[PDB]
């Protein structure tokens, strides 16, 4: 039957979710953003596109910071990544509140991944259309 | 409602021309027992502001974590959070005054006495104190608990009115503060010889020192007093 891409949780006959694929295709229509894992830490980079010169230079930024040691650089649907990094900041704040240790990077990854997949299980939520290159330095 | 267990002590503070000087001891008291000596009472938030509080030790740690979370929130999406925009003492002061009020009104307050010392970006000194009950007032000299009626008569002579602030130097303020701390150690059972002194200045920045004790103490007059009364020998 048709309409296997109208909803979210529906499985295609080959077993591939379709709204997630369209979100992936929406991700690629975004500003390029790279990240290099140097020996001591990480180095992010973004290519925020300058539109008509009315935009103020060196003011609009896209490398959002989580806590002190986790950085988030996002591409695609910029607001969706804004909300994702907001939830990530809340999770890091809760962890530091009730553990008093800065969130390790893999733990932040687990939290963000669990949040992201929570939006591709239901029929009443649109999957995120943002890919992030978040990283940083921790104890290990 | 609750009963504080590990009570704090007095915290002394007084402003001068180029900034404010705050000082406190390092001692945690459980009833009549002096349990912890490494307890810190001054938590410098940012560079131009230092907050000194007293009360329940769990409560100071809770407030400290609140301050760290506030700094983390201020650091978010603020490219000027380092130089132009900063957590000036007024903002954090009314934040913790508000949270103190919410704790009180809910009928589960936190036994505390918060003093915040800071310098405004325009150069004006800030010095204000708030208790668990939420009373707020700004004075050239503040103290806590036992020290409220103890340190004020000492610090108020050097600086008494607003006109006295420009006429007082940092060295005079420091010697007045150390003499006051000597007096409290002489006359308060909840203080120790060790203490901590912090200096804030709009030019030299924050000056914080650790491992400070009380010297220049006179005791040779106590061997000429014999007996509690009619007893002579």
């Amino acid at each position: 039957g048709t309409g296997y891409d109208l909803s979210n949780s529906v499985f295609s006959p080959d077993g591939r979710n379709f709204q997630v694929e369209y979100a992936v295709k929406a991700v690629e229509n975004g500003t390029t953003s790279i990240g290099i894992k140097c020996n001591d830490g990480v180095v992010f980079a973004v290519e925020k596109l300058i539109t008509s010169k009315l935009l103020v230079p060196q003011k609009n930024v896209k490398i959002q910071v989580v806590d002190r040691h986790i950085g988030c650089v996002y591409s695609g649907l910029i607001p969706d990544g804004r909300h994702l990094v907001n939830r990530g900041r809340e999770e890091a704040a809760s962890f530091k509140k009730l553990y008093k240790t800065p969130i390790p990077i893999p733990a932040f990854a687990d939290r963000l991944g669990q949040y992201v997949q929570a939006h591709t299980l239901y029929n009443s939520v649109r999957p995120f259309g943002v890919s992030t290159i978040f990283g940083g330095v921790d104890k290990n | 409602t609750q009963q504080p267990i590990v009570t704090g002590t007095s915290v002394i503070s007084m402003k001068y021309d180029n900034g404010v000087i705050i000082a406190a001891d390092n001692l945690g008291s459980y009833g009549s027992l002096l349990r912890f000596n490494g307890v810190e009472r001054l938590i410098p938030v940012g560079d131009n502001t230092v907050v000194g509080i007293s009360g329940d030790i769990s409560d100071m740690q809770h407030i400290e974590r609140l301050l760290k979370d506030l700094v983390t929130e201020n650091a978010y999406d603020n490219p000027l959070a380092d130089a132009e925009e900063a957590l000036e003492p007024s903002y954090i002061f009314e934040y913790l005054a508000t949270v103190m009020y919410q704790r009180r009104s809910k009928m589960n307050p936190l036994w505390n006495a918060i003093i915040v010392a800071g310098v405004q970006s325009n150069g004006d000194q800030f010095l204000r104190y708030v208790n668990l009950l939420g009373v707020t007032y700004s004075s050239p000299t503040l103290a806590t608990g036992f020290g409220a009626h103890m340190a004020n008569p000492l610090l108020r002579k050097v600086v008494d009115r607003e006109s006295d602030i420009p006429k007082t130097t940092v060295q005079v303020a420091e010697e007045a503060i150390v003499n006051a701390m000597r007096v409290l150690y002489y006359r308060d059972a909840r203080s120790s010889r060790n203490f901590s002194l912090a200096i804030i200045d709009k030019n030299t920045g924050l000056t914080f020192k650790k491992n400070l004790q009380v010297e220049n103490m006179k005791w040779d007059f106590a061997k000429d007093i014999k007996g509690y009364g009619t007893q002579k020998i």
